[PDB]
């Protein structure tokens, strides 16, 4: 069905420039909402830039004026032009297909491409930071928000080692398609929980919450679950 | 006396995608009275001011009105972008007039949710200033024609606000009235005191 495949990236000199591209299948790029999200070791998951179905573009404050999101209708490709690159831009970059509710969440992700540069928001606090449990055990992860997420616009992702995040929960309690029924979201207001009822070895991953109540969208810091 | 009561004090407001326009003409208006007439969370004027509007007759005075949610009121301003400015109601870059808004959670929310107010979510291009798009054709997001059927890559183009009284302010309903003013070499029949 839907496929997102990045190309471009690599090692660049500070102040250099670089263009990422994202070839999509399964939908017309120039007719849908799409985004770039990056993962840096220090700042975690961070929204970078979005384009609307009608062409309006939006940028995180850290990249405004340096980055340009665009698309080519003829090639069904999304682009991210990065100029004046800084060390702090070092990150794995994902293109992502928006679900355009609130400030948006992402039901499809690209594979992730590494860029290395040489030389008012709602804050989500995740607890605890790392867990180590045995198969068959129950685990509950907390997501606390700095402000009330009033209509449950809170999503949960699972990121297995070396992979892109995968949406598990949206709307605080609704499971995404194909997600196993032992993943359970709940909570309201400022306190949200993800419960994994019988841990399996494959559940080894970092779990991120993401609020799409307010702009910019923001992610929690992640809780690693080790099995 | 200008029929601003009909606009501001209407019992029901339009959905933003089908925003209402009332032409004002051949009447006297007191915009200073209008300003102090209620508690308005937003009352921003561009190129004019209430005090100065009382001093002049204008040619084309329009009152546009609709409901959006709290976090979107900022889009009813010149030069803005977002789903509301792009696909529902677009002010011109150099608008002459006033944007007036107030919180209407007490009127427009319901226990169990008001899903009567709609906004356009999908559109292939942006509105021109003061343009209205009231079509409800299925939005074709993929290469396959939809032919009137909702489904995959085939979206009903509008979405509902779900106005519940316990929503945060950013998701509470706001009633909006946009007053437009032009002075032309044409008859000017909306006058002040
Ligand atoms: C709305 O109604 C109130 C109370 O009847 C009145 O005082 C006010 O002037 C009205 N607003 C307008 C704009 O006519």
């Amino acid at each position: 069905e839907v496929q997102l495949v990045e190309s471009g990236g690599g090692l660049i000199q500070p102040g250099g420039s670089l263009r990422l591209s994202c070839a999509a299948s399964g939908f017309i790029v120039s007719r849908n909402y799409m985004s770039w999200v990056r993962q840096a070791p220090g700042k975690g998951l961070e929204w970078v830039s979005g384009i609307y179905s009608g062409g309006s573009t939006f940028y995180a404050d850290s990249v405004k004026g340096r980055f340009t999101i665009s698309r080519d209708s003829s090639k069904n490709t999304l682009y991210l032009q990065m100029n004046s690159l800084r060390a702090e831009d070092t990150a794995v970059y994902y293109c992502a297909k928006d679900v355009p509710l609130g400030s948006h969440y992402f039901d499809y992700w690209g594979q992730g491409t590494l860029v290395t540069v040489s030389s008012g928001e709602i804050v989500l606090t995740q607890s605890p930071g790392t867990l180590s449990l045995s198969p068959g055990e129950r685990v509950t992860l907390s997501c606390r928000a700095s402000q009330s997420v009033s209509i449950n616009y809170l999503a949960w992702y699972q990121q297995k080692p070396g992979q892109a995040p995968r949406l598990l929960i949206y709307g605080a309690s609704s499971r995404a398609t194909g997600i196993s029924d032992r993943f359970s979201g709940s909570g309201s207001g400022t306190d949200f929980t993800l419960t994994i009822s019988r841990l399996e070895p494959e559940d080894f991953a970092v779990y991120y919450c993401q609020q799409y109540d307010s702009s910019p969208l923001t992610f929690g810091g992640g809780t690693k679950v080790e099995i | 006396l200008c029929p601003f009561g009909e606009v501001f004090n209407a019992t029901r407001f339009a959905s933003v995608y089908a925003w209402n326009r009332k032409r004002i003409s051949n009447c006297v208006a007191d915009y200073s009275v209008l300003y102090n007439s209620a508690s308005f969370s937003t009352f921003k004027c561009y190129g004019v001011s209430p005090t100065k509007l009382n001093d002049l007759c204008f040619t084309n005075v329009y009152a546009d009105s609709f409901v959006i949610r709290g976090d979107e009121v900022r889009q009813i301003a010149p030069g803005q972008t977002g789903k509301i400015a792009d696909y529902n109601y677009k002010l011109p870059d150099d608008f002459t007039g006033c944007v007036i808004a107030w919180n209407s959670n007490n009127l427009d929310s319901k226990v169990g949710g008001n899903y009567n107010y709609l906004y356009r979510l999908f559109r292939k291009s942006n509105l021109k200033p003061f343009e209205r798009d009231i079509s409800t054709e299925i939005y074709q997001a993929g290469s396959t024609p939809c032919n009137g059927v909702e489904g995959f890559n085939c979206y009903f183009p509008l979405q509902s606000y779900g106005f519940q009284p316990t929503n945060g302010v950013g998701y509470q309903p706001y009633r909006v009235v946009v007053l437009s003013f032009e002075l032309l070499h044409a008859p000017a029949t909306v006058c002040g005191p």
